[PDB]
DNA sequence: AACGCCTGGTATCTTTATAGTCCTGTCGGG
DNA sequence: CCGACAGGACTATAAAGATACCAGGCGTTT
């Protein structure tokens, strides 16, 4: 069963029947990331109503915000976090009617994308592959093994779903990470060329040198992994084949072949849309330093160029 | 009397600049399109001046092919001008003269800017927006 | 370093200052969601600006919106999910101007939580405690060997 | 016919006003 | 302290208008 089990126009159709909508506020996404710091300094992972408007309060206090009616904001507030499916509340009888709060798994990722300092790692990469070479290598022989029904869930088709699976959503969402970071380092660069061109030219081979030895071990290391993690995952597929089957696992193991597929193919796409902004940026400083000789233009009309908006003049004609 | 678009003015600038180039001096002077656009977003803040297309605009392909076709028709206003030249069948690829050197008027001597800005408003070579 | 380096006064000044927020009205968001649909059942993880432009339309249709503008709201769309940091754009000289388009780690955590039907398996609880107790013991035995 | 320019329309967003909703305060009474 | 009564503040939504952004029409030039 496909993971997402409805086509385009049924999905469409659900989400307008259900009225599903996020709104994330300034003050309110700041009471979310407030809220998320505040549960992760508890030891029990519950907030109650007291708390909670405490943590309000601060928050107005931050946007320096009227006192008046904040216990009433803050139950506004509150409410709104539940009613957008943000916040878990528990009214038990035994509480004496006090509300216990959690946050949903929601809420968490949103409040994690903000707060979370996420930045890309190959040892974790290597350790991802390892763990995933394990149970995979596990699963193999368990499929050779052969079985019953019982024991195909059990060591072929569980650690297949819900741990081989999950390793390399892993892998994607840091491989997503990296993407993020390399836009970033584009932005970085232009800055620097725009203040002080001359002066950039080491800050600026640095940067390309540094992401683009990441971008290449990064790869390195999917291809030295990928052919082994393929090769299990055929040797699961033989033993399936050869078991009489069961479509369960031929489906999740053909999910997970063209996951690796995208996973190793992703590595190769970054590193051509990378040496493409490189010779680019190498073309663009050689342009600039060597051409002009008597070197006296170049500074003088392209500062005019990146400045013009400071002071927009027009020529006039006949 | 009248007065110049500022994208007549960027694109005047690039043109300005491409004449100087040596690098690219061995294109006995034949340029196209697509050379000059590459140069421009090369050089100037291509998101910020797309505020100048569109005030919706954040890097969209339509909008890109929208400021593609306004350089074309600032391109042709210039040749109007004088300021260059297409080529006799092929209308992609065209030759620059000297007098795009009117652009650098702000410059052309390693002065203060205000005061080289002051001095041709006086004389009347050009105006602010 | 706790992973929330900032305290509560820290990251509220921290919030206003960046002037951080999210809307995704339920045609956005079905938008979304018809994305990350789209994006699982293709083999490079990548989608192109038409494409992206066949989907909002599937959506407006599905919304029964009218027809005038749509080439239009769909780059807004997509200009805003760029804005809202839900998609990474890619404009490579290489490719003529083409941009190329993958979800964010937000964009997809947000999809996954509507679309992914995520119901509490106790196998996948037993696999996922083994694979830590795997690590953990080598871990511990890597500890244990010093170095 | 296509490109360039203008005019008006359509979409989007903002502003402005109104009305609600709840809270707060006061007073009186219990 | 409760309960009543109004008043005000705050908040939210509606209404209206503007502004942007494109398209369509029209006019000129290749």
């Amino acid at each position: 069963m496909s993971e997402y089990s409805q086509t385009v126009p049924e999905l469409v159709s659900w989400a307008r029947k259900n009225d599903f909508s996020i709104s994330l506020p300034v003050e309110r996404l700041a009471f979310l990331m407030a809220i998320a710091v505040l549960n992760s300094e508890r030891l029990d992972g519950e907030m109650s109503e007291g708390e909670l408007i405490d943590a309000f309060r601060e928050v107005c206090k931050g946007f320096e915000q009227t006192a008046e009616s904040v216990a009433v904001r803050a139950n506004n507030a509150i409410n709104d976090m539940v009613r957008q499916k943000l916040l878990n509340r528990f009214t038990s009888e035994l509480a004496d009617g006090n509300a216990i709060y959690r946050l949903t798994p929601l809420g968490i990722s949103i409040s994690d994308y903000y707060i979370r300092q996420r930045e890309f790692s190959t040892l974790r990469l290597s350790m991802q592959l390892s763990i995933v070479a394990n149970e995979l290598h596990r699963a193999a022989e368990a499929a050779e093994e052969g079985g019953d029904e019982f024991h195909w869930h059990r060591n072929v088709f569980a650690p297949l779903k819900y741990s081989v699976a999950e390793i390399f959503d892993s892998i994607d969402m840091s491989q997503r990470l990296m993407d993020e970071q390399q836009n970033f380092v584009k932005e970085d660069i232009a800055a620097l060329l725009n203040q002080d061109w001359q002066a950039a030219i080491a800050n600026c081979e640095q940067l390309l040198s540094e992401t683009s030895g990441t971008l290449r071990e990064l790869q390195d290391t999917l291809e030295a992994a990928g052919d082994k993690l393929q090769a299990n995952l055929l040797r699961i597929q033989d033993a399936n084949m050869g078991s009489g089957g069961s479509e369960l696992v031929d489906k999740l193991v053909f999910d997970l072949q063209s996951k690796l597929d995208r996973i190793i193919s992703w590595g190769q796409q970054a590193i051509d849309l990378w040496i493409g902004y490189d010779r680019h940026v190498h073309k663009f400083i050689r342009t600039a330093i060597d051409m002009d000789k008597n070197r006296i233009f170049s500074q003088r009309l392209r500062q005019s160029v990146q400045h013009y908006f400071d002071n927009p003049w027009t020529l006039t004609v006949a | 009397r009248s007065v110049l678009s500022e994208l007549d003015m960027m694109v005047g600038k690039i043109l300005c600049y491409l004449y100087l180039s040596p690098e690219r001096l061995a294109n006995q002077g034949i340029f196209t399109s697509q050379e000059l656009y590459e140069e421009l977003i090369s050089l100037a803040d291509e998101g910020k001046l797309m505020k100048f297309v569109n005030q919706r605009s954040s890097g969209s392909d339509l909008d890109k092919q929208k400021l593609q076709e306004k350089v074309r028709t600032t391109l042709n206003r210039l040749r109007r001008l004088g300021m260059v030249y297409f080529l006799p069948n092929n209308n992609n690829k065209f030759t620059i003269t000297e007098a795009v050197f009117r652009f650098g008027a702000d410059v052309r001597s390693g002065d203060d800017p205000r005061e080289i800005q002051l001095r041709m408003i006086r004389d009347g070579e050009a105006m602010p927006v």
